[PDB]
């Protein structure tokens, strides 16, 4: 049971090893590409207001 | 007989001009909405 001590101290390399994993995997580009779900949106249109027909004679 | 000669447009008088109708025909084209619940869209489903 004094060997978890010995393989610490041996396998402690690891450590900065991991420490490069992480600190490089950061630099590594990444994109999580969240989606539009299943259902689609869509806005109602380009609408514009104005005053409407007028009876001119 | 009258004053008012070699005028362009079309006055009120007689427009049918003895005919039952005038037509046109063309395309119509319409994007207009609708309610499909009919589809109960989450079948685009990835099968594995």
């Amino acid at each position: 049971a004094s060997l978890i001590y010995r393989q610490l101290l041996t396998n402690s390399y690891s450590v900065d090893l991991y420490d490069e994993i992480e600190q490089i995997g950061s630099g590594k580009t990444q994109n999580v590409t969240i989606n539009p779900g299943p259902f689609a949106q869509t806005r109602y249109a380009p609408v514009n207001w104005d005053h409407g027909e007028i009876n001119d004679s | 007989r009258t004053r008012t000669v070699n005028l362009y447009g079309l006055p009120a008088a007689n427009p049918n001009n003895g005919n039952e109708y005038y037509e046109i025909s063309g395309r119509f084209s319409l994007i207009s909405l609708v309610p499909t619940n009919d589809d109960y869209q989450t079948p685009i489903m990835n099968s594995v």
